[PDB]
């Protein structure tokens, strides 16, 4: 828990483009968290800010980092619907069979706010579509709960 | 009139003399207090959802109030708070004028038929309605010495056997608990729970069967059979009232015989209802008892009644508890009546001293020595009639209306003496026709002096509040004056002054009054050689004139603007705000730290601190705290160095060394049930439902705006909190139905071990108080904790809470904010340095019309205050300065006249505004009412130098010239008495560096400077004026 | 008469009968007020482009436009021309009798599933010595 | 309904009596709780003073206290109303 | 429908509708629209 | 009964000293009041 890595952890929230940019020149730590785990990688990913995590992956930022739960800025991404984001993170290897403490893959939490193009992104670069949570269901088991007829059409 | 009461002194004496009795009635039956109901009616809905987060309380209570808070009357905004503690504050400010018993009752009405659409827990709680606008006379503290007890100990003892005779002591009109009563606390354990197959649904269906009353009825009651004896009521399961009887409540029976009681699976001891508050008191736990003062109750006898009850309750104390009081306004009112009073008492010294400088006889100087009392006795009685207290508002009107009550007694008197000198007639003829020649121009003053203060009072809100106080007191004050000038003086002048040799001016006398008289009267001569030759070039001096006029423009723009001067009220507040999602402890070591300075650093001017972790005024998480410093006597903290303002700088500064903790001292503001009322309050609403998220976005958008412009916009921050990090679980409801385990049984045992609940009631000692079931700490910490806990299926088999749920983390609002039903995030700021709160409030509106669809905005607080109470200020200037012309053109007979003497309205102004910009104060409210004072007095004596100039040119036939340099030089002695007396009365006010020195510094400054340039320049400049404006229009 | 005072009186013999009346007359919202019979005036509310039907035009009047206008002063009565919308599920008799269910378990389970729990607090006061993680547990929310 | 005068005093009047305070115009109080289970809490006000301000002003204390109370209480309902001692007549009625 | 409260101003009441009116009108979906179909007060207004 | 009493010696006192200075306003003098005033224990005795 260092002085300029709880200012990026701020910076990369907040998505000031122009301080992270400063605070990367000044050696912030990338890895550096909050109490549930969470890098500004995480923080970049969930409010949906682009330009901070294409220069984070730049920095050397851990794109397989998880929190206290389990949970991966890819999960974040896929649920929120960020689809810049997601490819970003899968292009510099982002694991996309990724599991938390429940057993919940990025394509669950996709599937389940029904992001169409996050589903085809994620199954482009090898989602196992019969990956199983906790509680045995899949990303179809999912889509037919929902009553989402594209989605169901594309898990085929 | 005048000539009435000279042939009749004791009707003019029993006219004084029932004036007399009239203000000592007042003196001894009037209310007194620090300030009066300034603020407007606001009245506070408060409720509790143990457990319950900021989006909980909001969507079942908060929004569900709101919507049923319709036909209420008089009804300016309405803002509420919903934060995750499971608190909702919903305030209703209301008009100024209304009715705030009427205001209250008819929110209370409206609430009463929304109890039933708000959740069991909420309406088991209950939801209070409160008066929030009114502020504290005093904070009692208790705390216990020999650590026998904790806060909550202490508590149980104040609620119970002080809190109720602190009630019914006199003039005490509110009291409230700092902490609360017992609480029967079940410390519920999973481990044990499991071992014996049971939940926290069986703790609470136990505790409800078992700790209840029952109603039996009666043996041999009505209709009875005919032959019955006795009749006695049956007694049948009453309340229990122990943590024994707690203990053996039984839970369940094995098969072998065993007994499983709730002692088996819970601690049960007697603790707080709430433990989100630590209150210490130097380090030793502590409560208190917040005490507010009775409607029309006396502040200083309240005070000593309470002190009164405390001590009778001395013996019957525990071993270690003590009294204490960090807070105390009393103190300071005790000091504001002597300091007020010593005032008064040295201006009629002054006086004395000054009518016998230049008239040199006893029978003279008693005369005013009679007559200002007897005005000053009549305005306590006029306040008295209109409903007014004695507050520092009221008290300092009194003080700068000296300046006019002193001129009345002086004017009348030093007339008559000049009239007996020059023409030689005994005291009884010489009071008729001095009185003759200044009894019209009394009266046209009293008219004029009207039109000054009395628009005054017509302001609207908060500032109007304030401004209506001095308006009453100055207009009464001046009022009586002028009665007292033409009934009761002319009386003691015609029976008490010797009569005085023609061509007698004290020049035949030796010593100092013999060179004093010629001195005196040779620079009467050259005053009046003076203004001859100032006559002969008037051009010159309306380009002084111009110069004068545009420095006082000047200066007005340059002075900086304030409400009130802070006061070193022997106290002041540190707040400590810790990073988002920080714990209690890290809270407290910062508060012990910040403790640890004051009594270490600050040890000869502390006395106390009062270190409150986890409060907050706009919040109470447990990152945020305060600490509320008390300081020694005003006589033990002797410099400017050991003042509130100078330690204030200190601690800041040394604060700002520790790292993870944000920690300021401020002092405390003038009114402290209204605030700082300097800068703005921005609203930023959500007008087509966005959401939360896309609200934050918009006010991190005006954020980001607001820092581009520095040099209009500052210190530009929200009121609100930030999202935090939060544990969202999502009860699978499949696999809860295939195990056969029931959502009520899942969200009880969640709700009730985590968050709290609130079961039921029992009698302790004489006294109802609540039971909580609750998880003992170690099982409710950390996420690995919600594993550990077993709910019973039907078929009897426990399954885990991980069986059945998945977990998460995701952002959200700890304190979610409304305005007028909609939601909103409150923005504060204050205008830069030169810019003035008009010109950032504009800029704010323009910032806000460039943000996202469906984003709006309103101003609340005091921006609502100044904006509707700014467009009356053009027109009630207007109406004062039309009225002064249309007064003085009906004394003087001349439409051109009347301005020569508004014309001297400048001369006074721009002293107070050199006084007041060299010695570095404010334009405040103080400084603003002793320019009119200034004006006032200025304009006075310009219309009795005019009056006297014009009559001599109507009525004797003298040239323009001629009637000027005879006016002024019949006005100098009496102008030069006043200022003399004036200017030395409001000396100990400017130099003044006590307690209220803040009010006194702002009145003294204002009205010194200006008083000294009104004086120097108008006795040059009234000459010019009248010469000019006769010369102009023929 | 002081309309004021009359409110009161009548509202405080109210609060006496409201705990008798049925739970489904106090939850539905009992209301005493202090108006004229007859209209001061109608603000109608219509779609010039036909984009909102007649049900989507009462709904916004409702939800964005009657509150504000039931708080300002003078306002005694304000009657809404239409009905603000409400989650409608119109059950159907044969489907519920084919699943052996009824209205009782349509309403228990939206009562269930359909809720808005008190959860606590992660590190919760009274918390233990040395704790550092505090946040609030957010269980079951109202369906949107 | 059911509670003797002592747990009625208790958990009601006190309740009641200790939230009745710094009302205006309030020369004294008396009250009284017995075995039936009822209370009644007399304010007495000062001459000349508004009975109907003096009824608001007591119920709006009440409403601080109301939670405070038991449910059965709230449940029967607390009334706040302007009342006097003696009777103005007894209107009589009999069957010949 | 609004109704007049007991005592309040007629014109005082429908001046402070119109204001609170003026302050939603910005934030309406495009096409929606407030008309005037009755109202008491303009006779009033007129008619003095 | 008890605020009765002890609020009268007050009433009296206040009551002749109105009609002391009432008598002193409307005469102009101090001796005709203090003449006249001196009256009151004669009707006041036969009272009791
Ligand atoms: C450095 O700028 C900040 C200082 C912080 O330090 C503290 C310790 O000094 C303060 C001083 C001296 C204050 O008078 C207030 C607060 C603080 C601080 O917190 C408040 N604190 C909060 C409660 C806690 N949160 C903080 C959270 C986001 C971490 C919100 C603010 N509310 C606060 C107030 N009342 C209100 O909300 C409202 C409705 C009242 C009126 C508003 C006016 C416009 C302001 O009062 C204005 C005259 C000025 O005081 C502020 C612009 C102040 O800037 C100064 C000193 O010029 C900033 C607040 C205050 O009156
Ligand atoms: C020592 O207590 C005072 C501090 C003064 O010193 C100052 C200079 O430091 C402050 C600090 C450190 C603050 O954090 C706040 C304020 C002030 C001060 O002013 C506020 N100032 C105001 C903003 C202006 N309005 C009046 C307006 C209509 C002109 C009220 C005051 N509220 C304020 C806040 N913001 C809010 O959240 C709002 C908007 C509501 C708050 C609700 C509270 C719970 C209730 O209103 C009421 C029960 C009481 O708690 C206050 C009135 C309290 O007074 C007393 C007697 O206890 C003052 C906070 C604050 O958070
Ligand atoms: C919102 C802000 C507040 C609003 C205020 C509005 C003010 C209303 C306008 C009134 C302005 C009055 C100010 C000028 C007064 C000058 C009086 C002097 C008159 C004068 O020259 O007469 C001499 C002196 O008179 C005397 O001095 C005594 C004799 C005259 C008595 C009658 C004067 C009028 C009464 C004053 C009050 C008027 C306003 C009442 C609402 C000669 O005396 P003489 O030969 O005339 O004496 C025999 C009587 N017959
Ligand atoms: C419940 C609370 C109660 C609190 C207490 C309140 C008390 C009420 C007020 C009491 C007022 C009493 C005042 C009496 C004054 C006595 C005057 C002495 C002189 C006297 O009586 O002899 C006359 C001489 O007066 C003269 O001719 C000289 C007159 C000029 C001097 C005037 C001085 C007045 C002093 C005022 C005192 C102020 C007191 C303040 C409270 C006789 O001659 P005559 O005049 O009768 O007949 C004229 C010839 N034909
Ligand atoms: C803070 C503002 C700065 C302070 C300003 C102070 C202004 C008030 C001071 C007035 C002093 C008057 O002083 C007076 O001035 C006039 C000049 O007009 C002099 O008059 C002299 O010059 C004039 C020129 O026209 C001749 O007609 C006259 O015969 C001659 O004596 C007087 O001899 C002197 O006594
Ligand atoms: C003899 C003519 C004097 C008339 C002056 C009347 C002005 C006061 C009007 C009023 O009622 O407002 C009082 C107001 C309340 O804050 O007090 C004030 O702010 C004092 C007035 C400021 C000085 C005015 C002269 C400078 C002009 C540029
Ligand atoms: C202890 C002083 C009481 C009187 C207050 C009024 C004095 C001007
Ligand atoms: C100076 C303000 C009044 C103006 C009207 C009188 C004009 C002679
Ligand atoms: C109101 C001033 C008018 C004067 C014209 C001679
Ligand atoms: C008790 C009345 C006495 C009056 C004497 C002047």
């Amino acid at each position: 828990g260092s002085d300029l890595g709880k200012k990026l952890l701020e910076a990369a929230r907040a998505g000031r483009d122009d301080e992270v940019r400063i605070l990367m020149a000044n050696g912030a730590d990338v890895n550096a968290a909050d109490v549930v785990g969470w890098t500004p990688l995480h923080l970049a990913a969930y409010w949906g800010h682009l330009e901070i995590v294409e220069v984070l992956l730049k920095n050397g930022a851990d794109v397989n980092a998880y929190d206290t739960l389990g949970s991966t800025p890819l999960h974040l991404a896929a649920h929120f619907g960020h689809l810049e984001i997601v490819e970003v993170l899968l292009k510099n290897g982002a694991d996309v069979n990724a599991k938390d403490d429940n057993g919940i893959t990025p394509l669950h939490l996709a599937a389940n706010r029904g992001h169409l193009e996050i589903v085809e992104v994620l199954l482009k670069y090898g989602a196992d579509v019969n990956a199983q949570d906790k509680f045995g269901k899949t990303a179809f088991d999912i889509s037919i709960n929902n009553g989402n007829e594209d989605l169901a059409e594309i898990l085929q | 009139m005048p000539n009435f009461f000279i042939d009749r002194p004791i009707f003019a004496w029993v006219i004084a003399i029932i004036i007399m009795l009239a203000g000592g009635l007042a003196i001894l039956k009037l209310p007194v207090a620090q300030y009066p109901t300034i603020a407007p009616p606001a009245v506070t809905i408060s409720a509790s959802y143990p457990g319950a987060d900021a989006k909980t309380v909001q969507d079942t209570v908060t929004q569900v109030i709101e919507q049923n808070m319709n036909g209420i009357d008089n009804l300016m905004y309405m803002s509420s708070n919903s934060d995750s503690t499971g608190t909702v504050q919903i305030t209703l400010t209301f008009e100024s004028g209304t009715d705030a018993d009427i205001a209250q009752v008819q929110v209370q009405n409206k609430l009463q038929l929304a109890m039933p659409l708000l959740p069991q827990e909420v309406q088991q709680q209950g939801v209070s309605v409160e008066k929030s606008s009114s502020s504290f006379l005093m904070v009692v503290g208790v705390i216990n010495t020999d650590g026998t007890m904790t806060q909550e100990d202490i508590s149980d003892y104040v609620a119970a056997n002080m809190k109720d005779a602190i009630s019914r002591t006199s003039g005490v009109g509110d009291v409230q608990l700092f902490g609360s009563q017992y609480a029967m606390r079940i410390w519920m354990n999973p481990n044990e729970l499991n071992k014996f197959q049971l939940t926290p649904v069986d703790v609470i269906t136990a505790i409800k069967a078992q700790n209840a009353q029952v109603a039996a009825g009666q043996l041999g009651g009505t209709p009875p059979v005919k032959g019955q004896q006795l009749n006695a009521s049956i007694i049948a399961q009453t309340r229990l009232t122990s943590t024994e009887e707690f203990g053996k409540i039984l839970l369940k029976v094995n098969q072998d015989g065993s007994r499983v009681l709730l002692r088996d699976v819970a601690k049960i001891e007697l603790g707080g209802e709430n433990y989100d508050i630590i209150a210490e008191f130097n380090g030793q736990p502590a409560s208190g008892l917040g005490i507010k003062l009775a409607t029309g109750a006396n502040a200083l006898d309240t005070a000593a009644a309470i002190r009164a009850e405390l001590a009778k309750m001395e013996p019957f104390f525990p071993s270690g508890l003590k009294i204490v009081y960090p807070y105390d306004t009393t103190p300071f009112v005790k000091i504001s009546i002597h300091e007020v009073v010593k005032t008064l008492v040295e201006a009629i010294i002054l006086v004395f001293l000054v009518m016998y400088l230049f008239l040199q006889n006893f029978r003279a100087t008693l005369i005013p020595t009679i007559a200002v009392p007897v005005v000053l006795l009549g305005t306590f009685a006029v306040l008295a009639a209109f409903g007014f207290s004695i507050n520092t508002l009221t008290m300092f009107g009194m003080v700068l209306a000296i300046g006019l009550l002193v001129d009345d007694a002086i004017v009348v008197v030093e007339n008559v003496e000049r009239v007996m000198a020059e023409e030689g007639l005994p005291p009884k003829e010489a009071t008729r026709k001095s009185m003759g020649q200044i009894q019209g121009a009394l009266v046209g003053i009293a008219m004029v002096l009207s039109a000054v203060f009395v628009p005054m009072a017509f302001f609207g809100g908060s500032t109007g509040a304030i401004y209506r106080q001095f308006s009453i007191t100055i207009v009464s004050a001046m009022a009586l004056s002028v009665l007292v000038a033409l009934i009761l003086t002319p009386a003691l002048c015609a029976t008490m002054l010797k009569p005085i040799a023609k061509g007698d001016h004290g020049e035949g006398k030796k010593g100092f009054f013999g060179w004093f008289n010629r001195m005196f009267e040779k620079s009467t001569h050259h005053y009046t050689d003076s203004v001859g030759g100032i006559l002969r070039s008037t051009g010159r001096y309306l380009v002084l004139y111009l110069i004068i006029v545009v420095g006082m423009a000047y200066l007005f723009v340059r002075l900086p603007s304030s409400f009130l001067p802070d006061e070193d009220q022997g106290v002041f507040m540190t707040m400590v705000q810790l990073p988002a999602g920080a714990t209690q402890e890290r809270t407290q070591k910062v508060l012990n730290e910040v403790t640890h300075y004051y009594l270490t650093k600050e040890k000869n001017n502390v006395e106390s601190v009062f270190a409150v972790n986890g409060f907050g005024f706009a919040g109470r998480p447990q990152n945020t705290g305060i600490a509320f410093v008390s300081l020694k006597d005003w006589a033990d903290r002797p410099g400017e160095e050991n003042k509130v303002e100078a330690i204030t700088m200190r601690a800041t500064r040394a604060f700002s060394q520790i790292k993870d903790a944000m920690v300021f001292a401020f002092n405390l503001p003038a009114i402290v049930e209204l605030g700082t009322a300097t800068g703005f309050d921005f609203e930023l609403i959500d007008q087509a439902g966005l959401g939360h998220e896309k609200l934050t976005q918009a006010r991190n958008q005006l954020l980001a705006e607001a820092a581009k412009h520095p040099d209009m916009l500052t210190s530009v921050r929200p009121n609100g909190l930030e999202d935090t990090p939060q544990f969202k679980i999502d009860i699978d409801q499949e696999k809860a139905q295939a195990l056969g385990v029931s959502i009520n049984d899942i969200n009880t045992t969640l709700g009730a071990a985590w968050g709290g609940s609130y079961v039921n009631d029992f009698i302790d000692r004489g006294r109802v108080k609540k039971v909580y079931v609750m998880s003992e700490a170690k099982y409710r910490m950390l996420p690995d904790d919600i594993g550990d806990w077993y709910v019973r299926a039907a078929d009897g088999q426990m399954v885990p809470f991980s069986a059945f749920s998945s977990s998460r983390w995701e952002y959200g609002s700890p304190r979610l904010e409304r305005y007028n039903g909609l939601p909103s995030m409150e923005i504060l700021g204050q205008a830069a340095p030169g810019k003035s709160t008009g010109e950032a409030m504009e800029l704010m509106e323009q910032l806000a019309s460039k943000l996202p669809t469906g984003v709006g905005y309103d101003w609340t607080g005091m921006s609502y205050q100044e904006r509707l109470s700014g467009n009356q200020a053009p027109s009630l200037y207007a109406i004062s300065l039309i009225v002064v012309f249309l007064c003085l053109a009906a004394l003087y007979e001349s439409w051109s006249i009347p301005f020569s003497v508004m014309l001297v309205v400048p001369l006074g102004v721009i002293g107070a505004l050199l006084a007041a910009t060299f010695r570095g104060l404010t334009n405040d409210v103080y400084f603003q009412v002793g320019l009119l004072t200034t004006i006032g007095l200025s304009a006075k004596n310009a219309i009795l130098i005019v009056e006297f100039a014009k009559d001599l040119m109507d009525k004797e036939g003298k040239g323009l010239i001629e009637a000027t340099l005879d006016a002024v030089r019949m006005r100098l002695r009496p102008i030069l008495m006043t200022s003399l007396a004036f200017i030395l009365g409001v000396m100990p006010l400017v130099i003044s560096t006590g307690a209220g020195s803040g009010a006194q510094n702002a009145v003294g400054t204002g009205v010194m400077g200006g008083m000294v340039t009104a004086t120097v320049l108008a006795i040059f400049f009234v000459p010019v004026f009248f010469v000019v404006v006769r010369r102009r229009f023929s």
